[PDB]
């Protein structure tokens, strides 16, 4: 259960499972 | 061959080809009931059949009903001939719509809007009994004269709204059209961006907002790479909640709630046929 595509210039691998950190604007 | 089409009060412009009988189709005009959707030669004889034709919506069961919107389930092989009509109807606007014999397999969802004359068709989407590949919309249309009005994001909306009461995960068949992907993406932009509008959690996975929106996992991944809402920071994969995006998305919503098209849950009354 992973996904595929670049971001930035650089090609990622994400998991749908795994839970995802949620940010604002930040640093 | 066939230039316009007579439905209703309105006369529309046919897009692409659609495998009428010859004898039909050599016409440039076609004259059609807005109710039972059989395709007749003239004017004339449109009248004497508008007499005749006792029907004042589509077959089969009201399964949505708000106010003056409808949504009528038909059964490809309870009401084929229907279907059929509907399916060379809609093949005059669909330029990739490659199904109009066999509609058997098919279910078709047939939104109409009603005033004193009867309830008249804004469109439609077509779905398999039974999907392999757990497609929820096969083919979807709003008519012309509908178009660009909010009409075809409620025909999606309602689309996911059966697959969340059927418990089941759905995308539209593949491929999707110029237009349907533009549609398709303004509606997963609007579904993620509330979610996380009214998430109040530190985390998230993908599998969690699929199974809340009915919305594939691989359209919500790659709805979020639209939005540049997938990031890296040393290591791991973070969502990034817009600041733009969301303020804009409201201010959008508003209008949505202002101009009444939307698909009201509760206003739904259907269990999965068979
Ligand atoms: C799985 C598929 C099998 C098939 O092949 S189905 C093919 C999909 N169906 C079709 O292509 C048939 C032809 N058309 C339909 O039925 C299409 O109208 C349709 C059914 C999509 C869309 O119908 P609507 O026009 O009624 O859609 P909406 O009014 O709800 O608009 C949706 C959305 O698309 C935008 N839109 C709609 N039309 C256009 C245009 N023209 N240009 C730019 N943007 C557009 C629109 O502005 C919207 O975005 P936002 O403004 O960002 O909210
Ligand atoms: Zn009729």
């Amino acid at each position: 259960g992973m996904v595929e595509i670049e971001i930035e210039g650089r090609l990622h691998r994400i998991s749908i499972f795994d839970p995802l950190e949620i940010i604002l604007e930040d640093d | 061959m066939i230039k316009t089409i007579a439905f209703g009060r309105y006369e529309l412009d046919t897009w692409y080809h659609s495998p009428y009988p010859e004898e039909y189709a050599r016409l440039g005009r076609l004259y059609m009931c807005e109710f039972c959707l059989k395709y007749m030669k003239s004017q004339t004889i449109l009248r004497r059949h508008m007499a005749k034709c006792v029907w004042k919506h589509p077959p089969g069961d009201e399964i949505y009903r708000k106010g003056s919107i409808s949504v009528f389930e038909v059964d490809g092989k309870k009401n084929k001939i229907y279907c059929q009509n509907l399916c060379l109807l809609a093949k005059l606007f669909l330029d990739h719509k490659t199904l109009y014999y066999d509609v058997e397999p098919f279910l078709f969802y047939v939104m109409t809007e009603a005033d004193n004359t009867g309830c008249h068709l804004i469109g439609y989407f077509s779905k398999e009994k039974n999907s392999f590949l757990n497609y929820n919309v096969s083919c979807i249309l709003t008519m012309p004269q509908y178009m660009r009005q909010g009409y075809g994001k409620m025909l999606i909306d309602f689309s996911y709204l059966l697959s969340k009461v059927e418990e089941k995960v759905g995308s539209p068949e593949r491929p999707l059209s110029d237009l349907g992907l533009i549609s398709y993406r303004s509606y997963w932009k609007e579904v993620l961006l509330r979610y996380l509008h009214n998430f109040q959690g530190k985390e998230i996975s993908i599998k969690e907002i699929s199974q809340e929106t009915a919305v594939n996992p691989v359209d919500i991944v790659s709805t979020l790479q639209a939005l540049q809402m997938l990031k890296y920071w040393k290591g791991k994969h973070l969502v990034l909640k817009r600041q733009d995006l969301i303020d804009e998305w409201i201010a959008k919503e508003a209008k949505r709630s202002n101009s009444n098209k939307t698909m009201d849950p509760s206003c739904l009354k259907w269990t999965p046929p068979k």
